[PDB]
Formats: C-alpha cells, structure tokens, sequence
C-alpha cells in the first residue's frame, strides 16, 4: 500500500503539473519574466523536467508491468503526457532540449523509433555536454539498432571517456552515475563481436580493468563457447532497454513477466545470427589471396563433408564482412583484408591533456583566490 | 494511386497522438495494403500498425502484417525488417502466414539465395499477389552480388536468382550493364573498385593540431 501511495502520488502531481508547463511555455511572458527574476538558481526550474523523465518513466513501466489488459498506461501517456508537452512550442532556456531529451527518453523505451531524424533537426538549441552526451546516449544506441555497428561503437567511445570535460557537480546525472559507466561499456562490448579485426579504438573507450575481461569474453563467445552468449545476454537486456524499476518479485502475482517475454525475445532475435556472424571473421585471414592451398585450408575450416562447403562459404561472404572474387579458369579466391589505423589517441590526448593542466591551474587558482 | 491520395492525410496521422490511438486502424490498414498492392513503401504506417498490434494483441491481422513483412523483406540490408520482429508478439510468429513469411525472412538476412528458393512453397497465392516482390528480392541479391563480387559464373548466378534461364538471365545480365567474359563468367565488378580501402593513411592532422597548440 505504500508502493502505490508513493506511485499515485508521482504522476497526479505530474499530471497537475503538465498543465503548468502548456501554460506558461507558450503565451504567459509575464509569468516566465516574473520567474528569471526572483531566484539565485534557474537549475530548480530545469532540472524538474528531466527529474521527471525517469521517474515518471519509473511509475509508468511499473503500471505497464503490472496491466498489461485492458491497456490504461500506454495510451494515456502517448496521447497527453508525451505529446502534450513536447509538440508544443518550447520553453525559452534549454528547457526546450530537456523536455525533448525527456521525449528522446520515453520514446526509446518503446520499440517504435524512426522519428530520431527529426528530434535531432529540433535540437536547434547549441549541444551543451550536459545535453550532447544524453543525446549521444541514444543516438549511438539507434546506431546499434541500425547494424551500424562501426559508427555507434566510436560513439560509446566519447561518453565513456570521462573528458567530455563534465565537472558535475550539483546533481544531473545523480543515483544513475555508474548507469552512464555500466551501459556504455556493455553496448560497446555486443558491437566489438560484430565486426573487430578494426579497431585500434577500444584503447580509448574502456580501461584496461574492463578490456581485459571483455577482451576474453568475445574470444570465448566466438571461438569455443556458448557460455558468453548467456552472460552477455543477461547484463546486455536491463541496459538494452532500460527498464527502470522490474516489480516487486513474488508468485503470487503474475503480471510482470509477461511484459518481460517480449522485451527480452525481442533482443534474442539482435543478437542470434549477428554473434553467428562473428566467428567467420574470427579466424585470421592468414594470406590475403588464397591459392588452392589456403582456400582448402579455409574450407577444411568451415564445414566438414561434403556437402554443402561451397555453398555456405558464399552466403556468408554476402552478408558485410568479405569483398571477394571468384575465377573460373585459375579457380581462385582473391579477398580482400583490410585493417584500421595505429594511433588516433595521441592527437585527440592533445586537448585532453591540456585540460589536465587547465583545471589543474584553474582549481588552486580558486584556492589561490580564498586563502589569499 | 491510392498510395498518393493516402500520403497527406496518414502523414499528419502519425505525427500526431493518432498513432497511439487504436481507432485509426482502418484507415491505416487500408494503407498497408495500399503499399503491397501498388508497390510503394512507407515504414512509418507499417511500424505504427506494428506498434497498435504490439498494444492490443486482439487487433492483429495475419495478412496486414504479411503485407508488412514480405514489403520489409524488399527493402533489405536495412532494418526495417528488424523493427518487425520487435513488436510482433510470440503468439503472432507463430501464425499463417506469419511463420513462413519469417523463415523466408531469415534466409535472404544470412544471405542463403539458394535455399530462399527452394524454400518457398507455390501454393500460398498470397506471395504471387504482391506486386514486384518477385523481382524485388531478384534486384536485392543482385544489389548485394555488386557489393561483394568481383565475377560471378554464368550457371552461379542463375541458381541465385532461383535457378534462371539463359534468356530471363538476359533482364539481370542487362540491369547493372553487366556482361559476358572469356570462358566463361559474368563480370560484376573490378577489383580495385570493390575493395575500397580506408585504412593507414592518417597522420595527416597537422593543420588543427598547429591551430591549437597556435598559442
């Protein structure tokens, strides 16, 4: 009962509010201008946006999960708590990327994703790191999404890295600080199964506490293990999706797992064929034109008899991760092999390291300030 | 042109809260069909009928989902076919013609042009009665033939195609400007021009880098 005095209490004072942020966003100046004056801090009136994006997010996963007949949360919401707010004109501060950002946000969750062109083309508002490294967030997970896996993996790299020069400080990433470290290592580490004999990236992206466990981890996923597709899968599913809250964990309701078979088989169908893919690309293009005595080689490699060598050793070529030739008379296999880049770290350091040096002479010239 | 009469209207649709609504459904079902029928696409309509099936299970029709999947399967390498998966339930795969829609779905995904055709079953006059999407999945393997072949044999590229004539062979031969080389392949591409190597070349950033270490 005070699970649910807490839940209703969230979204009727949402719902009361969501009429206040129509009314004042849009004609009322008077009432915006009285409202820059009078504090010290702006940041109470913003961060009550983006507060309530994961927690209403929150109390409706948890009304979604719990009714999943007779459909009263997901329509509602759609309808006029999404909408309502967000379609409308904006509010003048970055308000108008917050309540998009918000938008971004419970439009991820479902699967419905297509209109990501042009949240982007309504971010008109300059890319603060505060609201760039959010959109990134989700901008690199529709990448993902779209099997570009060579595009969203750079992307994971930059929101990971810890020098996109965030101070924070006063609460805007608060309770969730390791969601940002955890998720972030955890879609990076489905898309380097995908394609990696690349990147030569993976350097700057993760530390080497974690590349070294994940490092294994593809090997042992690819080459000799099925183990890895499971333990990948369990940590990739809450961080794939996000679903804030999982509800209370009992028999004797139902009502929660149900919401949980298609959410999870949704992303068994990603992962099935595109780790498959994998462990043909596993397995060291040794000589990058293949005479008779490689080609063998590869093929005594694939499959064994008789029955069907050939056939799938062409299929697979097909898919993004071979540009080859076949020759009749010569019958010969040429290919091609391409590799990355060695550093691409040192550049990029250089700003970084001097920021390093910034801080560093800006911070004890803070102390320099109140000790003197 | 029904498809032209439609684009207007379903386009205000599904930017609005009507997407979300599940009264729109007629309307938006007629234009799913509107799509297969007079070979057009538009993956928004799809997906939002897609996404008011995934709401209400009871409203999901077999053939209107049919008519988004195998037009999802046309329009290959891309992902429209993935979001299909994603809002189909696990009752729903397992329908008519659902299921077989979907394992022909798999084939084409891993690129097994062989078996797709062998795969396929005649009898279900459904798939004759999608307009193209006979040629459409021939224009897919061909598309994806350019992309990783540097040649292709004569009799290869045929048995790809669902096991072609010398003179129905002549159409696709004809199509990429494709022809004929000594004993006895079929040229797709050249060697050079299929590779495409981005590789080692960098260290070329001289000019940013001087402009901030400037001062």
């Amino acid at each position: 009962q005070w699970l649910w005095d807490i839940i209703d209490e969230f979204i009727y004072q949402f719902q009361s509010f969501s009429q206040y942020r129509c009314k004042t966003a849009k004609k009322s100046e008077e009432e915006i201008d009285f409202l820059r004056s009078n504090p010290k801090i702006w940041n109470v009136h913003s961060v009550l946006n983006v507060l309530h994006s994961l927690v209403d997010k929150s109390n409706i996963n948890r009304q979604l999960e719990v009714y999943t007949s007779g459909g009263d949360p997901e329509s509602v919401a759609g309808e006029y708590g999404r909408h309502s707010l967000y379609k409308m004109l904006g509010y003048f501060s970055l308000v108008g990327l917050l309540r998009l950002h918000s938008l971004l946000g419970d439009y991820y969750q479902a699967i419905k994703v297509l209109e990501n062109i042009e949240l982007n083309k309504k971010s008109m508002y300059s890319r603060v790191p505060e609201c760039q490294v959010t959109t990134y967030y989700y901008v690199g997970f529709a990448y993902l999404m779209m099997r570009r896996y060579q595009d969203a993996i750079r992307v994971f790299a930059n929101i990971l890295l810890y020098i996109q020069r965030t101070k924070s400080m006063f609460q805007r990433t608060t309770y969730k600080y390791e969601m940002i470290n955890k998720q972030n290592e955890q879609m990076h580490a489905l898309l380097a199964i995908a394609l990696t004999m690349y990147p030569m990236r993976i350097d700057e992206s993760i530390h080497l506490q974690l590349r070294e466990k994940y490092g294994d981890k593809m090997l042992r996923m690819q080459k000799g293990d099925p183990q890895v597709y499971e333990e990948l899968f369990s940590y990739s599913c809450p961080k794939f999706l996000s679903p804030v809250v999982p509800n209370y964990d009992s028999v004797h309701p139902n009502y929660h797992k149900e919401p949980f078979l298609q959410q999870l088989k949704v992303f068994s169908d990603e992962v099935q064929q595109q780790a498959q893919l994998s462990t043909i690309r596993s397995f060291l293009k040794l000589y990058t034109t293949m005479p008779v005595a490689k080609l063998a080689g590869f093929l005594d490699l694939t499959e064994q008899e008789f029955r069907i060598q050939l056939l799938v050793f062409k299929h697979k070529m097909k898919n993004l991760v071979w540009t080859s030739g076949i020759s009749a008379l010569d019958g010969e296999f040429q290919s091609a092999s391409e590799v990355d880049f060695y550093i691409d770290k040192d550049m990029i350091h250089i700003a970084d390291t001097k920021v390093a040096r910034r801080y560093g002479d800006f911070f004890i010239r803070q102390i320099h300030k109140f000790e003197e | 042109a029904m498809f032209e009469q439609m684009r207007a209207n379903v386009g205000k649709l599904l930017k609005g809260i009507d997407r979300y609504n599940p009264e729109n459904l007629a309307t938006l079902e007629r234009y799913v069909e509107t799509q297969a029928k007079e070979n057009a696409y538009d993956l928004e309509a799809n997906l939002a009928v897609l996404k008011l099936y995934q709401f209400n299970p009871a409203f999901f029709q077999t053939t209107v989902t049919a008519q988004i999947l195998l037009k999802a399967l046309t329009n290959l390498p891309h992902t429209d076919f993935t979001l299909c998966k994603c809002m189909i339930d696990q009752a729903h795969q397992e329908e008519r013609p659902i299921r077989q829609i979907l394992y022909l779905g798999d084939l084409l995904e891993t690129c097994h042009f062989q078996a797709f055709w062998q795969a396929l079953d005649e009898n279900m006059d459904l798939l004759e009665g999608i307009t193209g999407f006979e040629d459409s999945v021939r224009k897919f393997i061909c598309h994806v033939v350019g992309i990783t072949y540097q040649h292709i044999d004569r009799w290869l590229l045929a048995e790809m195609l669902g096991d072609l004539t010398d003179s129905q062979l002549k159409m696709w031969m004809s199509k990429y400007g494709w022809s004929a080389d000594e004993s006895g392949q079929i040229f797709i591409c050249s060697q050079e021009e299929s590779i495409k190597p981005k590789n080692i070349v960098e260290k070329i950033d001289f000019d940013s880098v001087s402009s901030i270490m400037a001062s």
